[PDB]
């Protein structure tokens, strides 16, 4: 579909077993905040976002379970057919170009997660690295599958090797 | 303050998936909206209401009796929310947050016959202009392009290539132009 914006206010994703759910807003193709299910608090993209404009987290609380209601019933309509896992494929790429001694971000770009379920590891010369690591939410597709960045701060220097690892059912 | 599109209550080493989607398409501002919401279950969309249909509808033979059920219980709230949620999120939550969002690419001329990259980091939003040129006039042949390059982060990144003759004396620059920007960066090189 054409149109100069697009949001997507409300998406929805609740999976079983588990009970795994996510909430998240989304405009122009960006995270704007998912509502943590634990803490039942707005979490934003940027600490610049959730400011002058909010968003009250309970109604967030209340998408998931109607998916949760939903999935419970269409799961047994359908007489239980279970998910397909799809392959998932990672890209790594520098926020900036490159410099020695220059504070820079590794971005990984996994696409064609499904189901919405994946562990995404840093490896600083073979060895894994968890210091200074963001990840974003399941962020949708048009044909329904996800799609999920994880960003690597770090200093580059000569003989440094990094590599993001993904770990799905689909592999 | 902002509002979200309501996931409808239907009727009464495996997994199981569902999924609702909640998607306001808007065209010359608030002019033309256009609210689609999708049921999904698995990857398999079978439900669906589009503003421009007027009503809920069966994607797949699975949502068969979902759009009459969702047509008797949720027809005129769900048409409601194109204003109540659509217009109201964008009119009075995006205008003054992301529509207002504007961040200065930076560009960096770098080496590696030879080739000349522009990189041009960290700006949004999207629309962006790059052009190399040698003595004023604009490269066309061996100009190699990325595909905008979305970050996650509020901000994008793209790197335009130019395959040169490296005679000393010869002086290109990589011309940027950008909404965020009252003048187009240039930056030179060699």
């Amino acid at each position: 579909i054409e149109a100069d914006h697009v949001g997507f206010y409300g998406t929805t994703v609740y999976q079983s077993p588990g009970d795994i759910g996510q909430y998240t807003h989304e405009f122009d193709g960006d995270e704007l905040f998912y509502v943590d299910l634990d803490k039942k608090k707005t979490v934003w993209r940027l600490p610049e976002f959730g400011q002058l404009i909010l968003f009250e987290p309970q109604g967030g609380l209340q998408n998931i379970a109607a998916e949760k209601h939903n999935l419970g019933i269409l799961t047994k309509r359908s007489n239980f057919t279970p998910a397909t896992n799809e392959a998932p494929q990672a890209t790594v790429f520098p926020k900036s170009p490159v410099l020695l001694g220059q504070p820079n971000t590794l971005i990984c770009f996994v696409d064609n997660i499904f189901p919405p379920v994946i562990n995404i590891t840093w490896l600083r010369n073979s060895k894994s690295v968890t210091d200074g690591v963001y990840e974003t939410s399941f962020l949708v597709n048009r044909d329904h599958s996800f799609h999920k960045l994880s960003y690597l701060t770090f200093i580059p220097s000569d003989d440094d090797i990094y590599d993001c690892k993904v770990e799905h059912w689909g592999l | 303050s902002r509002l979200g599109l309501w996931s409808r209550m239907d009727q009464l080493e495996r997994h199981f998936v569902h999924q609702f989607k909640g998607e306001c398409y808007f065209t010359n501002g608030t002019q033309r909206i256009r609210l689609v919401t999708r049921y999904i279950y698995n990857r398999e969309e079978y439900l669906r209401f589009d503003s421009d249909v007027g009503e809920y509808r069966a994607v797949t033979e699975l949502g068969r009796h979902s759009a009459e059920y969702y047509n008797k219980q949720y027809l005129e709230r769900t048409r409601a929310e194109l204003d109540t949620a659509c217009r109201h999120n964008y009119e009075e939550t995006e205008v003054p947050t992301s529509l207002r969002r504007l961040e200065q690419p930076n560009v960096a001329i770098s080496l590696s016959h030879n080739t000349l990259v522009c990189s041009v980091t960290d700006f949004y939003p999207a629309k962006i202009k790059v052009r190399w040129f040698r003595n004023g006039q604009e490269e066309t042949v061996g100009v190699s392009s990325t595909q905008l390059i979305r970050n996650g982060d509020w901000t994008f990144q793209v790197l335009v290539m130019l395959e040169m003759t490296p005679h000393q004396g010869e002086v290109y620059t990589c011309h940027v132009e950008h909404p965020s920007l009252k003048s187009p960066i240039t930056v030179e090189w060699r």
